[PDB]
RNA sequence: UGAUAUGAACCGUUAUAACCGGCGAUUUCCGAAUGGGGAAACCCAGUGUGUUUCGACACACUAUCAUUAACUGAAUCCAUAGGUUAAUGAGGCGAACCGGGGGAACUGAAACAUCUAAGUACCCCGAGGAAAAGAAAUCAACCGAGAUUCCCCCAGUAGCGGCGAGCGAACGGGGAGCAGCCCAGAGCCUGAAUCAGUGUGUGUGUUAGUGGAAGCGUCUGGAAAGGCGCGCGAUACAGGGUGACAGCCCCGUACACAAAAAUGCACAUGCUGUGAGCUCGAUGAGUAGGGCGGGAGGUAUCCUGUCUGAAUAUGGGGGGACCAUCCUCCAAGGCUAAAUACUCCUGACUGACCGAUAGUGAACCAGUACCGUGAGGGAAAGGCGAAAAGAACCCCGGCGAGGGGAGUGAAAAAG
RNA sequence: CUGCGAAGGUGUGCUGUGAGGCAUGCUGGAGGUAUCAGAAGUGCGAAUGCUGACAUAAGUAACGAUAAAGCGGGUGAAAAGCCCGCUCGCCGGAAGACCAAGGGUUCCUGUCCAACGUUAAUCGGGGCAGGGUGAGUCGACCCCUAAGGCGAGGCCGAAAGGCGUA
């Protein structure tokens, strides 16, 4: 199985901004660059596993993806 | 395979500061050493709105060639040249002229 | 430390570069993005771990 | 671009032999642009 | 903890820092690119197995040509061709020299174009690490010599050409080199020597190095390597950096020394394999001669399309032919050390060649900027100081540039 | 010989018929030179000789609606055309806007700005940096079908190909 390591690989960076302060502050999402291909399920997945927290949903030359996480959050 | 070292006591040979001790400091990859005390340069620092701003005048210390400062005896006195030796295999310096270990 | 992981099983030593990976480098990468790294050699030994890590891994797996 | 490529490019200079010379003397006078692309 | 390039965050201090050398793992996209295609760094692959998540994950193999093996097998009964699978090997790029297959102009002449330039420039294929050649159907007309190539004499000779410009020998002598075998096919006798491949041990050598003596002081000067007076050493005053021209402030040379692993050059030993003497045949069993066409031209010698058929140490061929006198010489399979040739890369050494419009195009972030569809040709630009602490504060001005003070430095006609 | 100051360069003086050399001041601050010889990439007024060096010509593009301009304020070295406030004149079943096709970083923020041998531009779409395109129920792609096109057999034709089913 590589569905492991293909979450290990999906994000690339997180995203730094005053829109992704403003986000993260309000809204409580996050937003942070990933693969090219990098398809929800996978972002969502690799989330789930990487930063042990609770997704609503994913809404995504590179990608950005902002994450939305439930109220609890920890980073 | 370095005569001058981290912590040695040095006493200029040459310079407009011959025959004053010291303490070597640091010695540079390109054969220099900075020994405090000396070599002082009157550095005019401009100033920065950064952290530190000591602006003014600064003495500095400049390094100076490592064969213009040879190891201190302090023994006999005065300044003498150091040598190698392999003791129960372990490389060490020696003196000259009554050759003893440092 | 080098050999300290060298008498370690596969199933442990896998498991420490699953939390070399997880911990301390996602993490690290996050904050000095952020900003709030102060210091930053943290990365460095973390990377230099899990390359030392993982080249034992290939060691003594298969070879 | 596309006529450019088609006359000057790489696989058009491997196609034939004397294009392949050519490649050959652009590599021993270590010029950064091979070709043209 | 590369440099440009300061600082901060870290690592190391009675033996896992960095750097150098050797042995491994790993090595994506693009380029001989092997699954296909196209406009080189762009998209798209198939099959089988495991994957805690039955929407997955990861990796190997698979092109064409030649050889070998296995399966199937025509047209046209068997054979054979084609197709499938596995293993091995071949393919591309980068100097010089040499070999094989092909092939020019300009420069030359008072116009018989051929002869010279020229078996050259350039282009194509393969091998070696030197290549080709390399142990006489050869020289000498009966003194002798005995493999090939290159250099130095004979020799700008003897010859050859509208005997015009040009091109250009052998034999003999003097050196280096001076070590040759097997197959046209066998009877008898064998752990019989040497040589090869695969290992160990000893000696030596290559790819990071250690130890390593020896000048103190004074005058001018901001600063001393030189001057004056006074020593030691010399197997070492070879060179460069080292505040002004340094043996003895240092880094080094000569002499004496080192090897975990890998590799190269001599011996011995263990295993496997190839292999000596005493004798008997043959002298390449469709290999000539003759006939026809072309080149080196009515023509000596060499190579071959097709159609026949005897020999060869017994016998067959050559420059002053004569019982094809005599002597010498054996003609259509490979291999053949070394002398002779060549320098794109490393280390050491050499220098009355060169010193920034020089020398290679580049002493340098120059195989660049720039010009062109592409190929190709191909710039300008070297030096402040021992240490860049590089400029606090204040004045004019625009919170610049530039200029005038102060401070640092021996010097600011070094800013 | 040599830091009480080398060579080169800039002046003066002496000597030889001519090429020059020796002795100095100033500038400059790091090595230089004679006699007896040898080795030649050694001396310059022109070869349309070669590269910079007194020179006669200055870096910012839209002159093609007969609906209408002018006054004020702010910024600027510049104001008949931009921004803000007060009016008039067109369009207003579109000279609005939202989709398809076509076009595919031009639309969103800070800037090369005291200007060569006297260059005097009314446009904040320019070259070089930073951001936005967020989806179960917007739409397409995924499933089935006609025409058109393609496609192992059969049907038409001595083969193949075409027509044609799955």
């Amino acid at each position: 199985m590589i569905r492991e390591e293909r979450l290990l690989k999906v994000l690339r960076a997180p995203h730094v901004s005053e829109k992704a302060s403003t986000a993260m502050e309000k809204s409580n999402t996050i937003v942070l660059k990933v693969a090219k291909d990098a398809t929800k399920a996978e972002i969502k997945a690799a989330v789930q596993k990487l930063f042990e927290v609770e997704v609503e949903v994913v809404n995504t030359d590179w990608k950005k993806a902002y994450v939305t996480l439930k109220e609890g959050q920890n980073l | 395979a370095a005569k001058i070292r981290r912590d040695d006591e040095v006493i200029v040979l040459t310079g407009k500061d011959k025959g004053k001790r010291g303490k070597v400091k640091n010695v540079l990859s390109s054969g220099k050493v900075i020994v405090e005390g000396i070599n002082l340069v009157k550095k005019h620092q401009k100033p920065v709105p950064a952290l530190n701003q000591p602006g003014g005048i600064v003495e500095k210390e400049a390094a100076i060639q490592v064969s213009n400062v040879a190891i201190f005896n302090a023994a006999t006195g005065k300044a003498d040249r150091v040598g190698f030796r392999f003791e129960d295999g372990k490389k060490v310096r020696f003196f000259k002229s009554n050759s003893e270990t440092i | 430390m080098k050999a300290k992981e060298l008498r370690e099983k596969s199933v442990e030593e896998l498991n420490t570069e699953l939390l070399n990976l997880l911990r301390e480098q996602f993490n690290l990468r996050m904050q000095a993005a952020s900003g709030q790294l102060q210091q930053s050699h943290l990365l460095k030994q973390v990377r230099r771990d899990v390359a030392r890590v993982k080249t034992l891994l290939n060691e003594k797996a298969g070879a | 671009v596309l006529k450019r490529n088609r006359s000057h490019g790489f696989r058009a200079r491997m196609a034939t032999k004397n294009g392949r010379q050519v490649l050959a003397r652009r590599r021993a006078k270590g010029r950064a642009r091979l070709t043209v692309s």
